[PDB]
């Protein structure tokens, strides 16, 4: 009935420390997995303020087994900042999914926690490579 | 100028998984979707970073396969020949 529904589990991978050192840049990558519906709002948080800078999201989410009618699904993301800004231990980096799910209302007996609607997140701290 | 490479992102909070980020090649290059159903490619996506006035492509692979590498993430692709591929 509701049991196809699941919220994404979520991930930051850390910029390589290749990348840091080629390009003076850093690269983090949030991953949003195995969610359905495919109604997802990802956003990324620098030291608790939202930042659109140097951001890029992937405008669709793809499905994970595509083949099936309802599939569950990922999203990348990456943000991209100074090797300077990654490397500051100052600097906590969070990536947000917010997963539009089940209400309240809705019955549930299946022994995972209910699938509601909820915010889903992953978090790394900055350091020298 | 492009600076193509594949570079491995190690999970913050599980050292074991990573992803491979294919990036900083120039906007000829087609990333090409996966072939096999378990492993994940995204679409190019173009990422700028207004403070540099600086803008780049990326891609991103994953998979859970044990033979899944970085090394081999984007075969399905025609991509540089100079493309960097740091050993991990
Ligand atoms: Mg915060
Ligand atoms: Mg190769
Ligand atoms: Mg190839």
């Amino acid at each position: 009935d509701l049991k196809n529904v699941f919220p994404p589990e979520v991930a930051v991978f850390e910029p390589s420390k290749a990348e840091i050192s080629r390009t003076q840049k850093a690269t983090l990558v949030c991953l949003a997995t195995g969610f359905y519906p495919p109604h997802v709002e990802l956003s990324w948080w620098v030291n608790g303020k939202e930042v659109h800078d140097g951001v890029c999201t992937d405008p669709q989410p793809l499905k994970e087994q595509p083949a099936l009618n309802d599939s569950r699904y990922a999203l990348s993301s990456r943000l991209r900042v100074s090797a300077t800004f990654w490397q500051d231990p100052r600097n906590h980096f969070r990536c947000q999914v917010q997963f539009y799910g089940l209400s309240e209302n809705d019955e549930w007996t299946q022994d995972r926690a209910k699938p509601v609607t909820q915010i889903v997140s992953a978090e790394a701290w900055g350091r020298a490579d | 100028n492009p600076d193509p490479a594949v570079y491995q992102l190690r999970d913050s909070k599980s050292s074991d998984k990573f992803v491979c980020l294919f990036t900083d090649f120039d906007s000829q290059i087609n990333v090409s979707q996966s072939k096999d159903s378990d492993v994940y490619i995204t679409d190019k996506c173009v990422l700028d970073m207004r403070s540099m006035d600086f803008k780049s492509n990326s891609a991103v692979a994953w998979s859970n396969k044990s033979d899944f590498t970085c090394a081999n993430a984007f075969n399905n692709s025609i991509i540089p020949e100079d493309t960097f591929f740091p050993s991990p």
